[PDB]
């Protein structure tokens, strides 16, 4: 029922270039020495797993607890804890550290795993007790005079690498630094796959597709439990005569099957933990709006792939570098290529500017879920004036400062027309001179979203400085194809019985008791009525006057869904609209 | 910050 | 015990006779420690306890550390020693609030339990600042614990508090007051015959010392100098 | 542990010299050394970052004492393996370490990790390192005057020993050992490379050495080893899959430069900082369009700071010139005044403004000028550097930051970005800045270097930055000229007329892995597309800036690159004839 203790390295999903490495060390300095001492260099024996809660870490030391245990030569696997460790007689902890170092010595092909490491070994400080510092210590010479020959592999996980001693994390103690990070795309594809792979009736792929296109911020814990309360809506709705039995009704699991609208169900009852306590990740078009906006968006998707090289160097996410020298031959001084590779990016900037309304906010939060690899900096006011006291200036250059480190970034305006009346002067020069103090190569996209701004003033005026010359998008209004598949979902929902509808219709007909141990009025000249005036209310209208307008007549024909006759739903439409 | 510590290690010492 | 309770081991070859350009306030020092040891019977005439507190402020590498080091190994002779105590504004308990308070009671308590002492406060300033200044970190119960423990009025006995600061300005105007530390001696940058004698008394140890015209020439192109 | 001495610690040369006559060499030499009365220290403290060579001092120094006996006795102790469980042995065997140090008269005693000898003792602390702190501040004034023992002691986080032993008598004289700079890295790497059977090339240590801005010399070692293991990984892919033992030839294994950039991106960057400007040479695709002009720039430094024959007075360490060059042989008072007095004035008031056009290449001409005064020290005054907010006013960040520059001449006051500088900097902190450099004398080397885009010289002769002297000293950036502009682009024509079978690419391994043993077509493109693809580049870019060459230089590589595979390269010079219109 519980949690596993024989856990492959095939469920787990997204890090392979961390297992061929952890593979790497455990295995390769015991065969092949030689190769080691050619090059005059040592195998790390000191891995530091960190990344997000929930994001592999544990679960990858599992694994390679498990495969320690099989093969035909034995790896010992060691785990400790802060726990196992602290005493309270003097000089009883450091003790234990030296039995639990010379012991996995003693057991020579070793692992030993510290889990939150932090807790074990945090920041030196002489305002904390003295047994913290001196574990600390203690724990610098035991790695300081291990085996040097990769025998004794030490790893730790911290979940928050600052709280851990920079003294540990330098190399010669734990020389590898595993960042685990919250899933993307193909790995969230690849977890919820992992997830969904003994169920007897199976999901699709273009399912799956679409669940790890949604659930962007999921750990692989996030979306264990998807599917945890996915299936435990499936039984709940098969069988809910379960939950009102003190004892065993015999029920038939073959007659539950995990459906569609159950996990849209759990979708909506689950927060990730990264954002649990914390804003919620930007999320794609939303499913009414991408007729409206999707094809204007896919050419800013095109507009962003010949400024950035999105599809053609991003190829390779977080994968294994062995599989890519075993699936690809080098050529095998002549490294310009690299230069004229480089030389691809000039400074990439991008002004979407539309009128009032028009989805731009929309827009920005598609943009933004599109580059999941880039590092996104908002310069929002809702995050400069956020952190009171701190400064605008000192929030904007820090906010350039994680956006030139941490290359490929994005430096994400939005409201620009609002954000050059409600940031003060300096802010623009000190942003627009430290943008002008970059290299042309430099990764850096400056996106920009504005309704209505003055293109007069954006050669000139405040963002002169700024080179947004031909690189400026216009979102313009929706068209007549795009509003008519727009308000044609509207006319799906004039068209539907009342015995289509899927809301709550009453029992008569009570629970199975387990065994214990007519016609809609609709004229098709009303059906175009509605629809020809729907497209002429919506002249040059922008999406938010076209969303509008789609509230109040979904309102309209959703207070009438009750009845057959719907004649008194168009008339009242056709009143609306006019 | 001012914060107090545990009373002091026993030094037990007779092993 | 367990604190910085430490004595500093003061070593007998510093002496006034080893500082440069300060005269005045060595005679003034006299009168402040070592008389009082050596003539109580004068002191006691005229009923007066002499200034147990005094401020050298200057820039650094002037001589206060070594004032006051000289000070300790001064009148450290006859089986009777002076007990050199020396703190610092700059560490990282010293502003450790709860703590702090603790550390300066337990040296204030070893400093009269070693009678004849000196404690030197290497930079004041950063132990007994400005009440009304524009910093948050702040402790007021510290310096509040710092001026009612130095006491050259309550007869404590024969302690003698020094602090060294670079400007006086930068102290709490509450601890510049005749029960605290009722003298200021300004340690200048030294003029050229000051540079000239500091300089006499950094290379009379030599085996061929410099003659008196290299002496003076090295005075006047060192413009701008301390005697560090 | 092994046999490590110096000639393995890189940008260190000058401290293991200092420390040697500081420690080694009135230990030895006390005939020497005691002739001027000048103490050696009782106790000396090596701090810094982690990884930056303090360990190796030490075993350097204890490799200085694989020398005979009597001499230079070394003890290599730490803050552990002295500390135990009885109440005794620790102070006991501190004691007798010092008994065995004064028994062997000159000697050193080192305690690595010294702030696990002596921390703060305070009220959390425990009895027994209290105790082992007031026997070793109780040892340390018991060492006689005539210094023949040197207590060395080393920490990385120096506000974390115990106060009292950081007082006079005591580890007073210190060290600090920072994260290396560019020229320290590419020793320190060239020391790790040196003992490779395939070798590396200078010029990638140079390169290796300019991306590793914040890199200690074990982050450095750390990197060549996870090159090397990358290299091994993508020579011999069948090693990682096996389960037994291959036949594998080490000669084959060469480490390239993709294993280092692979390397780079694998290790984690600790601590590194690469925030604001950073001085680094004029980069290889724009060094056509800015090297006459820096040169220009170049010699124009060389007369005003006086580069020319100093070379920092052709210094950088005193030991160097004392045994291969000759000295020129109290009336020499007069004549070295005269002679100094000479020297200094060559340096009058050094300003210098740098002027063009809007995206001329600045950025760049800044960065390398300061690479090129790799011997001064850098005051940045731009924006992001000010506005960083380390709990001071803006007024107060500008005093400091030119109070350090006058510290430690010869400087430089770098002022990137001077339009926005006036325009985003309030006009009593120019004010500020301007009676600081009033009250400046004549000969003090603090260059003033402020590089402008478009600043209206109206403003430096009669507005605010009219009591700056900027009489004569404004270099104006060229717009790049014809010359220029052509050698640009042929970099571009010459990857167009680069065939698919030359391009490096990634393409699948159709062939099968060799499974150890176990124990002939042209490109067609014409010289008169060439001819006229090279006059149109021309002829489009005329009086264009540095970032508008850039841009269609962006531009047309990335129409070259698109069609990469293709062999007729006829489709590619119409799209970029077609471009250019
Ligand atoms: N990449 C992944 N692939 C597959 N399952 C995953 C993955 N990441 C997490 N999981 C699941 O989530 C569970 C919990 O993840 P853990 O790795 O134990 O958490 P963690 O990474 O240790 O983070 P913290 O700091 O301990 S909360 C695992 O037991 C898996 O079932
Ligand atoms: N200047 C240098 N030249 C060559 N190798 C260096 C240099 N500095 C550091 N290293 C390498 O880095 C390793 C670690 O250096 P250490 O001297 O042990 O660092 P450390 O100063 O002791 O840091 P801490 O405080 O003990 S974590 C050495 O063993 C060398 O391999
Ligand atoms: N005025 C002076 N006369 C003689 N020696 C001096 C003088 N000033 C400094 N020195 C020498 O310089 C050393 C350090 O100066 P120090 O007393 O630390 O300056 P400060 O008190 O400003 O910190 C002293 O030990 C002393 O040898
Ligand atoms: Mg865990
Ligand atoms: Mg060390």
């Amino acid at each position: 029922l519980g949690v596993d203790m024989n856990v492959n390295f095939d469920d787990i999903g997204g890090l392979d270039n961390y297992i061929d490495q952890l593979k790497e060390m455990v295995a390769l300095p015991l065969l092949y020495p030689e190769l080691y001492q050619n090059f005059n260099i040592t195998p790390p024996r000191g891995v530091l797993f960190h990344g997000p809660p929930g994001t592999g870490k544990t679960l990858m030391a599992r694994a390679l607890a498990a495969s320690c245990s099989s093969d035909e030569r034995k790896i010992t696997f060691f785990m400790r804890k802060g726990a196992d460790i602290l005493s309270k007689w003097v000089g009883e902890a450091e003790r234990q550290l030296r039995l639990l170092f010379e012991e996995a010595k003693k057991h020579q092909p070793s692992i030993i795993f510290f889990d939150e490491i932090d807790g074990l070994a945090p920041v030196r400080s002489s305002k904390q007790e003295q047994i913290h510092a001196s574990i600390v210590s203690t724990l610098l010479a035991l790695m300081d005079g291990m085996d040097n020959r990769g025998q004794v592999i030490v790893i730790g996980a911290t979940n928050r690498p600052d709280a851990v001693d920079p003294a540990l994390r330098r190399p010669g103690r734990f020389d590898r630094e595993f960042y685990f990070p919250l899933p993307d795309v193909k790995a969230r594809f690849k977890i919820l796959q992992i997830q969904t792979r003994k169920w007897s009736s199976p999901l699709s792929t273009n399912f799956i597709d679409k669940l790890a296109f949604l659930t962007k911020g999921y750990g692989g814990a996030d979306l264990r439990s998807l599917c945890t309360e996915a299936a435990l809506i499936s039984i709940q709705r098969s069988f809910p005569q379960i939950y009102r039995s003190n004892d065993k009704l015999l029920v038939d699991p073959s007659k539950i099957k995990v459906k569609v609208s159950d996990f849209m169900l759990a979708l909506k009852k689950i927060v990730p933990s990264s954002a649990r306590s914390t804003g919620s990740s930007p999320q794609p078009l939303p499913e009414l709006i991408k007729p409206l906006l999707a094809d204007q968006l896919n050419n800013l998707k095109n507009k962003l792939d010949y400024m950035l090289n999105i599809k053609d160097t991003t190829f390779q996410r977080n994968t294994s570098l062995l599989q890519n020298f075993i699936d690809y031959e080098e050529y095998s001084s002549y490294e310009f290529f690299e230069s004229m590779a480089e030389s691809q990016i000039c400074k990439p900037r991008l002004l979407i500017n539309g009128p009032k309304g028009n989805g731009q906010q929309y827009v920005g939060a598609a943009i933004l879920n599109y580059l999941e690899e880039f590092n996104v900096q908002n310069l929002d006011l809702a995050s400069l004036v956020s952190e009171s006291s701190r400064t605008i200036e000192a929030a904007v250059v820090q906010s350039f400062m994680e956006a030139k480190k941490r290359q490929p970034s994005v430096v994400f305006i939005p409201n620009l027309d609002i954000w050059i009346n409600t940031i003060p002067e300096n802010v623009i020069l000190v942003l627009s001179g430290l943008f002008r103090s970059l290299q042309s190569n430099e990764k850096i996209l400056l996106l920009c979203l504005a309704e209505n701004l003055d293109i007069s003033e954006v050669k000139n005026g405040i963002l002169s400085d700024f080179a947004f010359d031909k690189n400026i998008f216009q979102l313009h209004k929706p068209s007549k194809e795009n509003i008519t598949r727009y308000f044609s979902n509207l006319i799906e929902l004039l068209k539907t019985k009342p015995s289509d509808i899927p809301m709550k219709k009453r029992r008569v007909k009570p629970l199975p008791e387990l065994q214990k141990v007519k016609e809609l009025i609709l004229t098709p000249e009303q059906i175009k009525k509605v629809s020809a005036c729907l497209i002429e209310h919506c002249q040059n209208f922008t999406v938010s006057q076209l969303e509008d307008v789609h509230s109040s007549v979904a309102k309209i024909i959703w207070k009438s869904k009750s009845a057959w006759d719907k004649t008194g739903t168009v008339d009242e439409i056709i009143k609306f609209l006019s | 910050k001012s914060t107090g510590g545990k009373a002091p290690r026993k030094q037990l010492a007779s092993k | 015990e367990i604190a910085d309770l430490d004595p500093l081991g003061v070593d007998m070859n510093v002496n006034f006779d080893d500082i440069g350009g300060l005269d005045n306030y060595i005679d003034q020092l006299k009168e402040m420690v070592a008389l009082p040891l050596l003539y109580p019977e004068l002191y006691q005439n005229f009923n007066i306890t002499p200034p147990r507190g005094v401020l050298f402020h200057g820039p650094p590498g002037t001589g206060k550390t070594l004032m006051a080091r000289a000070l300790a190994a001064s009148c450290s002779s006859d089986e009777r020693k002076i007990t050199f105590f020396m703190r610092k504004g700059a560490d990282i308990l010293s502003k450790w609030v709860g703590e702090a308070e603790r550390q300066l009671r337990l040296l204030f308590e070893e400093a009269k339990k070693h009678q004849p002492s000196i404690i030197f406060f290497d930079e004041i300033d950063g132990l007994a600042p400005v009440r009304s200044s524009k910093q948050e970190q702040i402790h007021a119960s510290i310096v509040s614990t710092l001026l009612a423990l130095m006491d050259g009025m309550d007869n404590r006995g024969q302690v003698i508090v020094i602090g060294a600061t670079n400007r006086p300005d930068a102290v709490d105007p509450a601890l510049r007051r005749p029960g605290r530390f009722d003298r200021e001696f300004y340690f200048p940058l030294p003029d050229v015959k000051a540079r000239f004698k500091i300089l006499q008394i950094q290379t009379r140890k030599w085996s061929s010392p410099l003659s008196t015209n290299f002496i003076d020439k090295l005075a006047f192109l060192t413009k701008g100098y301390g005697g560090a």
